[PDB]
RNA sequence: GCGAUGAUCACCCAUGGGUGGGUACAAAUGGCAGUCUGACAAGU
């Protein structure tokens, strides 16, 4: 059987020995640990590209529909014309099962054991295809998916617009110094001209 | 015999270094807004506004932009490796192409 | 699910402007959204009555959240003319207050209206 | 003078010169006694 | 101690060199 | 002799400064923590000291329950009575704005009241059995 | 002038000074991120306030086993403007890592900016009744708490218990009579309650009524085992 | 070298007034419909937030400016202040006297009104609508406040 | 192998540090520090 994973750092697939009684055997033996995820270490791994803004509506399609990075991940999982694979998403599971490859999928199931105990070895998994750590990774990605599940319009930010004005008045007050000093010291040559003109650009 | 030459150059150079570090770390808080990690990367002024004119936006890292920003004074202190890593796996906000520009034109405006 | 929060029912909103007249009858009703969130502010709002139908929504949604900051709960009318006739005012207002007055016989109902709108949030 | 002396009153940095302080109470105390 | 006999030192051969790159 | 004006700015002042104090403040708590237990024998040992691996006064104090291998005021002068007499002194301020305030919202209400009076209505006085003074304003909609 | 004493928890200090105060260490120095106070004693540290934070108002009224270790994980459920994320983000340190949820939209934007200065919080403007629309995000969580206001509390912390908790996990809850139900009595609305995370599989060890902070005001604490 | 430097702060600054005209439309479109960029921001720079200034009442935002004289004259008996930072907008500068004290009553709380339509409008088409519809009223009231006359005819 | 071009002139622990103080700059969502009124106005 199939499991289809998701992670911060890419798209993970896993082959176990023929699901259900595989999560029971799990729960009941306390199979948390290396020894199980050796068993059932990586199949089939897929990274997605280094784009934040292309992951980030990566993961809005996680949330909503199935995209073309699944595709290339899922065109050659079928060996037969029969093949499992386990997800917790109902609405995921639904739509791969009317997606074109047609193989069979369970929704969310018992194996709450598999998502959870490969969740919970995932540093095991590290050494497998994600050599780093994932939590800044999480972190990047969560807050891109904050960004975009509120609106956001990039042009509307209050702190920019009082850094701005607070920069515009300290640009006034340094132009008025250095005005007051490049008067000052060309008063050598011209005190009358420093006089009867006002303007610092114009001077 | 004159010597307020020698009066407002001292009093230049002190509101020039003064302006300086203000300045400079007013771009340090405009482009951490976009990439905080930047400040907290390298601390130098002068080469974060260099760097910010450099990389404009933290999109574009290549392996010509490693070499570009290497020659950005070094690759010893790890500083290239560093900062396109950490400019690929960035949480920092995203602003548009206006303030883009300003903040481009307040960096070279320190470096002058 | 609009920006709309709570707006009552037919007999609850009847119920609620009537002790708005009994309470601008009485001096304990404030008038007006700028007034409403003066007394907010003051900290001697007891509840808030807003409208629905304003140009826009907004101008009265700012209170919601000041009403969430100070616990103070607030409910809207339909009808910003209706909520202008229980305050007894030629002009339609959009959002009112009731205060707080120890020496008030009316307090036992306001503490009534309290329970059922605080069972209504 | 100083910097952490520079206060922004007279009246205020006689308070805080405190011969005067102990002067004036001394003699003040001498003049409410004298009149009690 | 002798810091302040150093600078005592400096101050008058500068108060000198001042006095010559003056006149 | 005062005004609305300065006794509400007066009221806003004390306010701010009883919100300041009283996020300064250290209030000890008191409530009913309750512990689970498994089985009815554990009942009848439960003793808090072996619970909590505490001390006597560490068992009475519900904030510092300090284990005993973490067991494993006098940089102060005058410990004993001078520093007490500073947090009680700072809770008798505290106090003591709460009644100034409280005192001086009756200011404001007994003045909004006459103010109310003098402004606007067609009034009957009426008294109430308590010696107590009241209006009824006669029922109209004001233009 | 102000002795620091270290609470029986690993995290929390005590200032006992000119006034005595609940204190934690800071991870933004000079950045007071909702108005409180902050100390110097040289190291910086910041007071917590438990009418602002009953989980500030939990230790200080008594509690046996905290969950949240400097070294571990935390997962926040109803994580309204941060207040006491931020908090949870101090005592975790840089070993620990929390992860914030919160549905609605302006608290929403405090939070993206708190996430902004601390690296600690992982933001979660995802809506906590539905785990696998965030299933992603978050993993494996060490210890769980809800501050959340809705009144199948105990059955959506059952899914997030279920889904990402480790197993012998720590789940800790705030729970409101006047929120659940509002006419029976705080007692058997907590027993109630009790029995709830009995039917889910929480073992609780002990519970605390939050009497002189707020009111008819309840923290659980509790086991999470055998589940898979 | 020098003054190529002020000529280079100057330029610098006149882009930069431009970018903030350009940044104060996208954010608040119809305050600048209504009191101006300039002293939208000014607003927005004292307030701090806009949902901060959006809760901010209209007496709040008429007297945001003279702070100091407002504190003062309510703590020492006097006339408070009635224009603040408001007054540099080109509507009361136009005004005079009372009819600027009446202008700035109704311009503080049309400008509270559709400030609060900026600041919470979720969804916002950015138009103008509001803000031009408020400057059209504040107008018509400005121009029946100079009609209406004082001296005996 | 001298000198007017200038001789000489707060604590603790044993030539080391802590306290205390003074000098310039920067930050503070640190304190001073508290956001006016509210139904009528104008022509007939």
């Amino acid at each position: 059987a199939y499991v289809l994973t998701e992670t911060s750092a890419g798209y993970a697939l896993l082959k176990a020995s023929d699901k259900i009684y595989k999560s029971s055997s799990l729960i009941q033996d306390l199979d948390s640990s290396d020894k199980v995820l050796k068993e059932f270490k990586i199949a089939a791994f897929s990274k997605f590209n280094s784009a934040a803004n292309a992951l980030e509506e990566a993961n809005s399609i996680i949330e909503g529909k199935v995209s073309s990075q699944l595709e290339k991940l899922l065109e050659e999982i079928k060996k037969d014309k029969k093949s499992t694979l386990i997800v917790s998403e109902t609405k995921l599971a639904n739509a791969i099962n009317k997606l074109g490859l047609n193989f069979n999928v369970v929704s969310d199931a018992v194996t709450l054991d598999i998502y959870r105990a490969i969740k919970e070895y995932l540093p095991e998994l590290l050494p497998g295809m994600s050599d780093n750590d994932l939590s800044k990774m999480s972190l990047g990605l969560a807050h891109s998916i904050g960004r975009h599940k509120l609106k956001f319009s990039a042009d509307k930010v209050d702190v920019m617009i009082i850094q701005a004005i607070a920069l515009l008045d300290d640009l006034d007050k340094e132009l008025n110094t250095y005005a007051m000093r490049c008067k000052e010291w060309y008063g050598w040559h011209f005190p009358e001209l420093a006089k009867i003109v006002t303007d610092s650009v114009a001077y | 015999k004159n010597d307020n030459h020698i009066i407002q150059a001292i009093a230049l150079l002190d509101q020039l270094d003064k302006d300086i570090n203000t300045f400079a770390m007013r771009v340090k808080e405009w482009y951490g807004w976009h990439f905080p990690e930047l400040a907290k990367l390298v601390p130098d002024n002068y080469t974060f506004a260099k760097l910010v004119l450099f990389i404009k936006d933290k999109a574009s890292l290549n392996d010509d932009s490693l070499h570009d920003l290497a020659a950005l004074l070094n690759e010893d202190s790890g500083i290239a490796q560093r900062v396109i890593d950490n400019a690929r796996i960035s949480m920092g906000q995203d602003i548009s192409e206006t303030d883009m520009e300003n903040v481009c034109v307040f960096a070279q405006r320190v470096a002058s | 699910n609009p920006k709309a929060f709570p707006l009552a029912d037919a007999a609850l909103t009847q119920q609620i402007l009537d002790v708005v007249q009994q309470a601008a009858n009485l001096r304990q009703l404030k008038k007006g959204a700028n007034e409403a969130t003066k007394t907010l502010n003051r900290g001697i709002s007891e509840f808030i009555i807003m409208a629905a139908d304003c140009e826009p929504i907004e101008i009265l949604l700012h209170l919601p959240l000041l009403c969430e900051d100070k616990n103070v709960p607030y409910v809207f009318v339909p009808s910003r003319v209706a909520l202008g006739r229980a305050c007894g005012v030629s002009r339609p207002v959009i959002a009112a207050s009731i205060t707080t007055n120890d020496a008030s016989a009316i307090k036992t109902q306001i503490y009534a209206v309290k329970d059922k709108i605080e069972t209504l949030l | 003078m100083n910097r952490k002396e520079r206060k922004s009153t007279i009246l205020e940095t006689l308070m805080g010169d405190e011969a005067s302080n102990k002067y004036f109470k001394r003699k003040y105390n001498e003049i409410q006694e004298k009149s009690t | 101690k002798n810091k302040g006999r150093i600078s005592r030192y400096l101050a008058n051969k500068c108060s000198m060199a001042s006095r010559i790159d003056n006149y | 002799t005062q005004d609305s004006n300065y006794v509400r700015t007066l009221r806003q002042i004390e306010l701010k400064k009883l919100e300041k104090g009283a996020k300064q403040l250290m209030f000890k708590s008191s409530g009913n923590h309750t512990i689970f237990v498994d089985s009815r024998e554990k009942m009848n040992e439960f003793t808090p000291e072996k619970f909590f691996n505490t001390t006597s006064e560490m068992v009475n104090r519900s904030e510092n329950r300090l284990t005993k291998d973490q067991l494993a005021n006098a940089s102060s002068i005058m410990p004993k009575e001078s520093l007490d007499k500073k947090k009680l002194k700072k809770f008798k301020q505290v106090k003591q704005h709460l009644q100034r305030e409280t005192q001086l919202k009756q200011v404001q209400q007994r003045m909004d009241a006459q103010r109310e009076l003098l402004k606007k209505g067609s009034k009957k006085k009426i008294v109430d059995s308590s010696g107590k003074i009241s209006f009824k304003w006669k029922k109209q909609r004001k233009r | 002038k102000v002795v620091i004493e270290p609470h029986r928890h690993a995290g929390v200090y005590i200032a006992r000074g000119k006034e005595d105060l609940l204190v934690t260490k800071n991870m933004a120095p000079g950045e007071s991120v909702y108005g409180e106070k902050r100390i110097s004693v040289k190291v910086e540290y910041r007071v917590w306030n438990p009418f602002r934070s009953k989980l500030a108002a939990g230790i200080m009224g008594g509690l046996d086993e905290l969950f949240i270790a400097p070294g571990k994980k935390v997962l926040y459920l109803g994580a309204a403007s941060g207040t006491s994320v931020s908090h949870v983000s101090d005592v975790v340190g840089p070993e620990g890592v929390v992860y914030a949820v919160e549905f609605s939209h302006r608290p929403g934007r405090e939070l993206i900016s708190m996430a902004k200065k601390r690296p600690n919080i992982i933001p979660i403007i995802e809506d906590a009744r539905h785990p696998q629309k965030y299933r992603m995000l978050i993993g494996m969580v060490d210890c769980v708490f809800a501050d959340v206001a809705q009144p199948d509390q105990a059955r959506i912390i059952a899914l997030n218990s279920h889904m990402f908790l480790k197993d012998q996990g720590g789940v800790v809850i705030s729970i409101k009579a006047n929120c659940i139900d509002s006419t029976v009595d705080a007692e058997t609305v907590f027993a109630r309650e009790v029995q709830k995370l009995r039917e889910e599989r929480i073992k609780p060890l002990e519970q605390l009524t939050l009497e002189p902070y707020e009111r008819d005001h309840c923290i659980v604490v509790g086991r999470y085992m055998r589940s898979g | 070298a020098l003054a190529e430097q002020i000529v280079e702060f100057a330029a610098y600054r006149e882009q930069l007034s431009n970018y903030l005209s350009a940044r104060m439309k996208a954010i608040a479109p119809n305050l600048t419909q209504l009191v101006g960029e300039l002293v939208g921001a000014r607003l927005i720079a004292h307030s701090g937030s806009l949902i901060s200034l959006a809760k901010s009442p209209a007496s709040t935002i008429q007297i945001l400016g003279a702070e100091k004289a407002l504190f003062r004259a309510l703590k020492t008996k006097h006339d408070t202040p009635k224009y603040g930072l408001l007054y540099h907008a080109s509507l009361v500068g136009q005004a005079t006297g009372k009819n600027k004290g009446k202008i700035a009553r109704v311009l503080a709380a049309k400008a509270a009104v559709s400030l609060r339509y900026d600041a919470l409008a979720e969804d916002r088409d950015d138009s103008g609508d509001i803000g031009l519809e408020s400057r059209a009223k504040v107008e018509n009231r400005l121009s029946q406040l100079e009609g209406r006359d004082l001296r005996t005819t």
